[PDB]
């Protein structure tokens, strides 16, 4: 927990302080654009280390070449239990930064979206989401 | 899914608002049946009085929003 | 102020978010609380802590969690 926070003066300052903070994210996604829309300095920073391969990035963390990740944490926490050294997520609970969530892609105005809103809210009502989420993104450490 | 919750006793009273989510969610399910049976007798008014109620030693657990 | 509308806001009538229930003499089931109320048109929008379920999804028109 060295950073406790995205807003934090290391991430929103990259030249406040020590060698510059190497973080950096996967390109062309949802984070990327968040970044770039919200905090300037923190995406023209992230540009410098434009990783890819998310497993290779975890693995260029491990090693050293890399100190902070900024990535999806529906992701982030599976990474976290499936890991032999556990790593860790800044606050206890990750802090999720700008809430969001999966949802099934659609055409604009189409009609299969009642249908099947309705139908993902009886399996979220019925526990099939939890059941799902037990036998799919378990981890070792994450208890 | 603890023992005592899922096997209603004058031991361990639970309760939750009446004519809220948990309510509907409680009388949807199939399985928690009983659960609802036991909940119909002891529903609140309010959530503020469920607190109070429970803060005052009246009612031992309450099922709410997190 | 985003959405370029002005408003009045006012508390629910019974204090209770809303369950359809059977209306008494009679077999159909009716709408309660603000859920009820959004139905029949005494409002026009619900802000208020309101749990997203399949119950109400079919009769009320549901936004992004916020
Ligand atoms: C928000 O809504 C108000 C009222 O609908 C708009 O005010 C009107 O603006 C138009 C021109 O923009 C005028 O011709 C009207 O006379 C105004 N009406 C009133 C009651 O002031 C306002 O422009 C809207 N805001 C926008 C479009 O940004
Ligand atoms: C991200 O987009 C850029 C420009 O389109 C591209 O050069 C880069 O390879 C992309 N990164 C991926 C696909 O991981
Ligand atoms: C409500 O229904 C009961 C029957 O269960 C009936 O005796 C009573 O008169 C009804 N009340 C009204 C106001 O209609
Ligand atoms: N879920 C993300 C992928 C990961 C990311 O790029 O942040 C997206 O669809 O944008």
């Amino acid at each position: 927990d060295t950073v406790s926070g995205l807003s934090d003066k290391k991430f929103q300052r990259p030249q406040d302080q020590y060698p510059p903070f190497r973080f950096g994210t996967v390109p062309n996604g949802s984070t990327e654009r968040n970044i770039r829309s919200n905090y300037r300095d923190m995406h023209t920073h992230m540009v410098k280390f434009n990783q890819r391969s998310v497993e290779d990035a975890l693995t260029s963390l491990k090693m050293g070449k890399l100190d902070a990740f900024i990535y999806d944490a529906a992701v982030l926490n599976y990474m976290a239990g499936k890991d032999e050294g556990c790593k860790l997520v800044t606050i206890g609970s990750g802090k999720v930064f700008a809430t969001t969530g999966y949802g099934i892609a659609m055409q604009k105005d189409s009609h299969w979206k009642r249908a099947i809103d309705l139908a993902l809210l009886q399996l979220l009502g019925d526990g099939e989401t939890q059941k799902l989420e037990t036998v799919w993104l378990s981890g070792i450490c994450q208890n | 899914n603890d023992p005592r919750l899922r096997n209603p006793s004058d031991k361990f009273i639970y309760a939750t608002v009446k004519q809220s989510s948990v309510d509907i969610y409680f009388r949807r399910q199939v399985e928690l049946s009983t659960m609802y049976r036991h909940m119909e007798k002891h529903n609140y008014e309010s959530a503020a009085e469920a607190i109070q109620a429970v803060r005052d030693n009246k009612l031992h657990a309450f099922i709410w929003d997190s | 102020r985003t959405m370029n509308f002005t408003y009045e806001v006012h508390l629910v009538a019974d204090g209770k978010f809303g369950t359809q229930e059977r209306v008494n003499n009679s077999n159909k089931k009716e709408w309660n609380g603000m859920m009820g109320e959004l139905l029949s048109g005494q409002a026009d929008m619900i802000v208020a802590p309101l749990t997203i379920n399949n119950e109400r999804a079919q009769y009320i028109e549901f936004s992004k969690p916020f």
